[PDB]
């Protein structure tokens, strides 16, 4: 399967970008995101909406929505997506080094993410649970351009990649690759072809 | 519908009725008018209904510390401010506006605003700033004043941009709501 | 630019926002109607690359609603409410004031720079319309000298000095803080003098070299301030009328003042008052 790997890996990019879209779409569809510390009546719901042009985040402090994204103007309706420095994620997020009024506890360790923009603003924002936290952080560094962190995004990318390839050799059923390529047999350096294209 | 009362006060050597303007002015950035008086106002819009308000512009003269508290009795919000780039604006606030408006005024919503925030971040003026022996005082000991007083909000705005400036203004009207 | 439609590219409209939106708010929900979202800066021009080039651009600022002209109303003592309306709806006209500098740049002063270069914009419709928007059908820019900026900015005040009046003099059931928003601003040029700056700018000879033949404004701004003067008189009296104690102190310095400027005007400016 030495050709078999070597020509599933390298036909990468269709499923890679393929999960990518399917991430951005995630992110345009979006949820209520959770704030920090929203306990003495703060809406720890809100929803965090990309545009379907993926340029701007409509996003704010929304009420506690169960519903989820609510079509509408947020709170603030601009992410700047062209400056976005990065997002950092656990102990990098200053908000959990709060030792005061803003103390984030030790569950929220992997719920940590903050968008870093205008040099000196932040969203450090909250998942409710891992998968969906990695889903969002893989869509932004998708928006980033960068590779994806989300385990399921490489659960994904291993299962279709093998499906694909699967769904392939069924061709090759009885046959054998070669692990040496079949040798090119000599092209007589005449184009006259006797018979006509096409 | 009512209406909000909002001083400021601060050094003049800020200018802040230059931000005054150009937010009640809607202005372009760096396209403001001067006008030749004092004390501005306007009609807002910002939840449930739509509300006046006036500034209370006050100059920052010592002088006119004898004018100025008249101004402050049943005054909804005080916004209090100074320059990002400027120490010496720093050391009047913690020294002299800071504590005289408190001692004026101890009962009142307050929120602390910077200014020059396109210059804090600018390198002449910062090199010229450590030339001339001044520091670029940052935000996080901005945030340290606030929590010093305990601010109901601290900001930091600029002129030539208006970045934030808008939502300055929401805040400082929706510290009474 | 040119990315834009036919019927948008090199194109210049109008837009009945809402009640109150702030400028870039709108701007930012115009943003949201069109990708590529930028800002060209000079608000002023167009761009002549991008008067053909790809990636649309635009650019939006608040402009002033002309006045509508009410018929049968022009001399008429009518109530404020008719014209408020008219203050919004049923309107073409459309002007801008452009900051400029032109003179030398003195630092107490910038009056002697002072030019508005206002761009009146008269479009197809009348707003309200069919649509929300529309496309200025005649674009037209103007000037203004510092001499006339003095002249505008006098008669603007002093108008507004008569709104707030009439408004409270109509309702008294009304706040009076506005009363010590205006009456102190006017009271106190206090972070520049505007009438001492008139005073250097053309009522001093200098100007009157400058402008010999152009002295026939500084004698208008002279008038405009005698006008000006019972003006001030009834912001005073309408002051008196809504005095407290904690503007009592604010009404002996705004009289004490208002008679300043009153003897100020008859011999120092040397202006014949009614």
């Amino acid at each position: 399967s030495r050709p078999i790997l070597e020509l599933k890996e390298k036909i990468q990019p269709e499923i890679l970008e393929l999960i990518k879209q399917q991430r951005l779409n995630r992110l345009v569809e979006g949820t209520c995101f959770r704030k920090l510390n929203a306990r003495r009546r703060q809406d720890k719901f809100w929803y965090c909406r990309l545009s379907p042009n993926h340029k701007v985040l409509h996003y704010g402090d929304l009420e506690e929505s169960p519903q989820g994204e609510v079509p509408h103007d947020s709170l603030q309706d601009k992410l700047p997506v062209a400056d976005i420095k990065a997002v950092v994620t656990g102990k990098d997020c200053p908000h959990m080094k709060e030792k005061g009024a803003l103390k984030q506890n030790k569950e929220v360790l992997e719920l940590a993410f903050s968008i870093l923009y205008d040099s000196n603003c932040q969203l450090n924002f909250i998942a409710p649970d891992k998968h969906e936290y990695c889903i969002w952080t893989d869509g932004l560094n998708a928006l980033l351009g960068k590779d994806m962190m989300s385990d399921l995004t490489r659960n994904d990318l291993d299962t279709l990649l093998s499906m694909e390839i699967k769904l392939r050799l069924l061709d090759l059923e009885n046959i054998q690759i070669p692990d040496a390529p079949p040798p090119i047999p000599k092209e007589p350096s005449n184009y006259d072809f006797v018979y006509d294209c096409n | 519908m009512q209406a909000i009362k909002c001083v400021v006060v601060g050094d003049g050597a800020v200018a802040k009725t230059c931000l005054l303007i150009s937010y009640t002015t809607n202005a372009f950035p760096g396209e403001y008018i001067p006008t030749v008086f004092d004390n501005y106002s306007a009609n807002v819009m910002v939840d449930g209904k739509p509300v006046n308000l006036g500034l209370w512009d006050t100059a920052g003269q010592e002088d006119y510390d004898r004018l100025r508290p008249l101004s402050y009795p049943q005054t909804d919000v005080f916004l209090i401010c100074f320059s990002l780039v400027s120490p010496a604006s720093f050391e009047n606030v913690r020294a002299k506006w800071y504590p005289e408006v408190r001692h004026h005024c101890p009962n009142t919503p307050i929120i602390l605003v910077g200014t020059k925030l396109d210059l804090r971040d600018d390198k002449d003026t910062i090199e010229k700033l450590k030339e001339k022996k001044l520091t670029p005082i940052t935000y996080p000991q901005g945030l340290a004043m606030a929590k010093e007083i305990g601010a109901v909000k601290y900001l930091e705005c600029s002129a030539l941009t208006q970045r934030g400036l808008k939502t300055v203004f929401d805040e400082a009207i929706r510290a009474v709501l | 630019g040119q990315g834009f439609p036919s019927f948008l590219r090199n194109k210049i409209f109008i837009y009945r926002g809402k009640e109150y939106e702030r400028r870039e708010d709108f701007s930012l929900r115009l943003l949201t109607q069109f990708p590529n979202a930028e800002k060209m800066t000079s608000t002023t021009p167009p761009g002549e690359d991008i008067k053909s080039s790809p990636k649309q651009y635009m650019q939006c600022f608040t402009v002033k609603p002309v006045m509508s002209l009410p018929p049968s109303y022009k001399d008429k003592p009518v109530p404020e409410q008719i014209l408020n309306y008219y203050r919004a709806n049923e309107v073409q006209q459309f002007r801008y004031s452009r900051p400029f500098r032109k003179g030398e740049k003195d630092p107490d002063n910038e009056f002697a720079t002072m030019w508005i270069e206002r761009t009146t914009y008269t479009t197809a419709y009348t707003f309200p319309g069919i649509l929300k928007w529309f496309e200025v059908k005649q674009i037209s820019t103007e000037e203004i000298s510092p001499l006339e900026n003095a002249i505008e900015t006098m008669e603007l005040t002093n108008e507004r000095i008569s709104n707030c009046v009439q408004q409270h003099a109509w309702d008294r059931s009304l706040s009076v803080h506005p009363l010590s928003m205006l009456l102190s601003g006017i009271v106190d040029p206090a972070v520049m003098g505007g009438f001492s700056n008139y005073e250097k700018a053309f009522f001093t000879e200098k100007y009157l070299q400058e402008h010999p033949e152009d002295q026939e404004k500084v004698e208008l701004l002279k008038r405009l301030i005698a006008l000006q003067m019972p003006l001030l008189t009834e912001g005073i009296r309408i002051h008196g009328e809504k005095l407290t104690e904690q503007l009592k102190p604010l009404h002996e310095r705004l009289s004490s003042c208002f008679r300043e400027l009153k003897e100020k005007v008859e011999k120092h400016y040397g202006v014949i008052t009614l």
